[PDB]
């Protein structure tokens, strides 16, 4: 989704985009609601990819907040977009042999 | 040695196949409008060595 | 009768055939690609001769063929030695019957890898520098993830904003004012604002011919 | 000019061939357009072109005066080529004699 967008996006596909995005991160505020009920925060805080997770979720949720206000018309800080593409690392975390290597 | 000529001549061949390659898809086509500041060009073989070496430098 | 195809093999014909491909392989350096359908005198014979070439080759995967069996002989390193046979007989076909027809004629600058697979002494080299590859995919696939990565962010913050070049106030012609363009940013906006005699209007003249910006995703990358 | 050198029966054998695409052309399109800029008006000129086959690249098909007109014909022709085919020298020069 996030490599969907290009220049001269019609004004449908950036809604588009904006709905995904809305969806996709209610759906990682459901891994966050999931996990936190199955143990409770102190072990959230244990290891890091869980603690990397907060920041994560609630940059995407501000960032669909402050979609409410429209400064231009389909017809500005921009620093937590950039916080949903950074959770891809997590993936790269799964290799045991480049994890490994980097670590 | 007996091996430095195996790898160095291994070497060479993979910079042929890449320049030969480069003259059957760019050969001739970069005649553009603009002044020909094209030096580095795949025109004719032992030309085309050079803007291929010159690829892998970079 | 098959043995008599086989007992040849036996005979160290292995030089001629292979001084062949080196043979072709001069055969092709001094094949000039004039630019568009020209062609002088020698480009005429090299094509007559490109025939030659193509008939030993051929004539030698039916003898490699039958003394080898149809199944077993892909089944090792000549996969791309029948390769070429295959495309290259489609080649001369077609062109004859007269498109693509032209820029087929790249899969005859393989043939040179015949000439490394030929000697034994070269394929262990060449196994070498492979057999050396795999543990390389890690580092691969690290590069690739941080070229999606940064290629990702590089759309959400230059999302095409290199499209704004000075234009030339007088307004007789509609041209980028300054002989190298560069992308500028009127004012309310940061970065350059051009200079006492011209503006900068919303055309297409920051990045040179549209390739070098962060407008699509490819582009990105 | 006029003392220079007596009058002339000009044949301008343009080489519109694969080979001279790009810069080449543009070169030849100015060079010939100078030229018929240095011919007076007592004396003929004609513009040829072969690519494999030596066509005339204007409507004359035969010597046109080089007047004040016939040199605008001339030049709009030469300007308007494209490169195109296999050269062809002894073709062309059969045309052009
Ligand atoms: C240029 O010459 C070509 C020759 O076929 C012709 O089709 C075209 O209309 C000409 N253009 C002009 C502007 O004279």
């Amino acid at each position: 989704c996030l490599a969907m967008q290009h220049y001269g996006q019609s004004c449908l596909f950036k809604i588009a985009m904006n709905i995904l995005n809305m969806l996709f991160t209610g759906l990682f505020t459901v891994e966050m609601i999931l996990k936190l009920i199955a143990f409770k925060p102190k072990g959230y805080f244990s290891d890091p990819w869980n603690v990397f997770d907060f920041l994560i979720v609630i940059g995407s949720i501000i960032d669909v907040i402050l979609s409410e206000v429209n400064p231009a018309e389909h017809t500005s800080i921009t620093f937590f977009r950039l916080f949903r593409v950074m959770r891809l690392v997590k993936l790269l975390s799964r290799g045991e042999g480049i994890r490994t290597l980097l670590w | 040695v007996r091996s430095i000529a195996s790898l160095l001549l291994l070497l060479f061949l993979f910079i042929i196949i890449f320049s030969l390659l480069g003259m059957q898809l760019f050969g001739g086509k970069f005649n553009f409008d603009e002044m020909q500041t094209r030096r580095s060009t795949f025109d004719n073989f032992p030309q085309s060595l050079l803007t291929v070496f010159q690829i892998l430098t970079g | 009768r098959r043995a008599c195809i086989s007992i040849v093999e036996w005979k160290p014909f292995e030089i001629i055939i292979l001084l062949t491909i080196f043979a072709n392989c001069v055969a092709l350096a001094i094949y000039i690609p004039f630019p568009e359908d020209d062609s002088n005198a020698t480009n005429s014979n090299l094509e007559r001769v490109e025939y030659l070439f193509l008939i030993i080759f051929t004539v030698e995967a039916f003898l490699k063929v039958i003394a080898y069996g149809l199944l077993f002989h892909p089944n090792a390193y000549l996969r791309n030695g029948w390769n070429l046979l295959d495309f290259i007989i489609v080649v001369v076909g077609l062109f004859s019957a007269i498109f693509d027809v032209k820029a087929l004629r790249a899969f005859r600058v393989l043939r040179p890898l015949r000439l490394v697979s030929g000697v034994p002494s070269l394929q262990v080299v060449l196994n070498s520098i492979i057999k050396a590859m795999v543990p390389l995919l890690h580092i691969a696939l690290l590069v690739l993830f941080v070229i999606i990565i940064y290629a990702i962010i590089g759309l959400e913050l230059f999302m095409g904003k290199m499209h704004k070049t000075c234009y030339n106030q007088e307004g007789i012609a509609d041209v980028p004012a300054e002989d190298d363009p560069s992308p500028c940013a009127l004012e309310t906006g940061h970065g350059r604002q051009c200079q006492n005699g011209t503006v900068c209007k919303p055309g297409w003249d920051g990045p040179k011919h549209g390739i070098t910006n962060f407008d699509n995703f490819a582009f990105a990358m | 000019i006029q003392g220079a050198a007596s009058p002339k029966d000009m044949l301008i054998l343009v080489d519109v061939s694969g080979s001279v695409s790009g810069l080449t052309l543009k070169l030849i399109r100015t060079s010939v357009s100078e030229m018929l800029e240095t011919l007076s008006d007592d004396d003929f000129v004609n513009v040829a072109s072969f690519n494999s086959n030596a066509q005339d690249v204007s409507c004359f098909q035969h010597l046109v005066q080089a007047n004040v007109r016939n040199k605008k014909v001339l030049k709009d022709a030469v300007n308007n080529i494209t490169a195109k085919g296999i050269t062809d020298y002894k073709k062309g020069f059969s045309f052009a004699f």
